[PDB]
């Protein structure tokens, strides 16, 4: 019993260009606990990424917050890579504006 | 309607994703305390734990703890071997707690072999519920120790509850139940060239709320597309819920008691 798990990008405060926040990629739902997980710019890895406290709904189906402070820019692509048992190919998901 | 839990995870072969046991307890949705197998110490993830708690108690539980550890690796070594299962495999514990705003307690011990039901604890007639022929004769074994069977129901019963009201003398934070939301409407541009009306509610806490839209008064739950309540990360939530415009709509959100209605342009 293994489940794909459910990838969820966005930020902490509503988007604005040239003022702080964190991107947030909250993964749910998935089993086993071994889960792959990092955070996107313009194609490349962001190198600081903090993440929450590993916990399991009462369905003993884990989740996690991965997130990182950023500064929207205009131009700026962000997005999500996350693997899993259960995932062939990383899936890559995009941050909507 | 508050609620303290503990958990317990063992892995096999972790070739990254180790450690092979971890245990963190919760009040509410509140990380509270942290073990692993390499920090071998029981420590707060919150700081009024930090304070009001004597260090007396991180030693006495770290000591259990690392005893539990222990069991926890005998315990699922066994469960492979009454299988034939070989590899990395997945053993989690589950207890805790609940305090309902009328003034009944509830309480649950749960078990589980690679994310599926293996054992579960009725705490009133002191029984197991065994899923398979392998769980049967683990539960017989523990069956015949009453005085643990005892013990269990008692920390859930009595123990549990306690602790728990003494966590939320430490609440300012866990005891306010009142951070109200922020909604705002937004148009967005979901396919080209449908416009959808977004409504947004964010910094709330606690994380219970509903949101809904609402067509010349009537609510369409087959056009609405509703979202997540998220975690944000400074301790509030955040969701939302759309409908998608055609060629009078408002946006109904309630939240512990307060009740708000937003009208689109
Ligand atoms: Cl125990």
């Amino acid at each position: 019993i293994q489940r794909t798990p459910k990838i969820q990008v966005y930020s902490r405060h509503p988007a604005e260009n040239g003022k702080s926040n964190f991107l947030n990629c909250y993964v749910s739902g998935f089993h086993p606990s071994d889960i792959e997980v990092d955070l996107l710019k313009n194609g490349e890895r962001i190198e600081k990424v903090e993440h929450s406290d590993l916990s399991f709904s009462k369905d003993w189906s884990f989740y996690l917050l991965y997130y990182t402070e950023f500064t929207p820019t205009e131009k700026d692509e962000y997005a999500c890579r996350v693997n899993h048992v259960t995932l062939s190919q990383p899936k890559i998901v995009k941050w909507d504006r | 309607t508050h609620s303290l839990r503990y958990f317990r995870l063992g892995v096999s072969d972790p070739i990254h994703g180790v450690p092979e046991f971890i245990s963190v307890g919760y009040v509410d949705s509140h990380p509270i305390t942290t073990y692993d197998s390499v920090t071998r110490q029981k420590e707060p993830r919150a700081p009024w734990m930090a304070e009001n708690l004597a260090p007396d108690h991180w030693e006495r539980y770290t000591q259990l703890l690392r005893g539990w550890q222990q069991m926890f690796k005998v315990e699922l070594k066994r469960l492979q071997r009454h299988y034939n299962h070989s590899g990395s495999h997945t053993y989690q514990r589950m207890i805790g707690c609940e305090l309902l705003e009328d003034g009944s307690t509830t309480g649950f011990l749960q078990y589980a072999y690679d994310g599926q039901d293996f054992l579960i604890f009725n705490k009133d007639t002191l029984s197991w519920l065994a899923v398979d022929n392998v769980a049967h004769t683990i539960k017989q074994a523990w069956e015949a120790n009453q005085h643990e069977l005892l013990y269990q129901k008692n920390w859930l019963e009595e123990e549990c509850i306690a602790w728990l009201k003494r966590f939320l003398e430490y609440g300012k934070d866990t005891l306010q139940r009142t951070e109200p939301p922020l909604v705002r409407v937004n148009r967005k541009e979901t396919f080209p060239g449908v416009t959808a009306l977004f409504c947004k509610a964010h910094g709330f806490y606690p994380p219970e709320i509903y949101m809904t839209w609402m067509k010349n008064g009537e609510e369409i739950v087959q056009e609405i597309d509703y979202g997540d309540i998220l975690p944000s990360g400074d301790g509030t939530y955040q969701a939302w819920a759309s409908i998608e415009l055609d060629p009078l709509y408002s946006c109904h959100v309630e939240h512990s008691g307060v009740h708000m209605v937003l009208q689109v342009p």
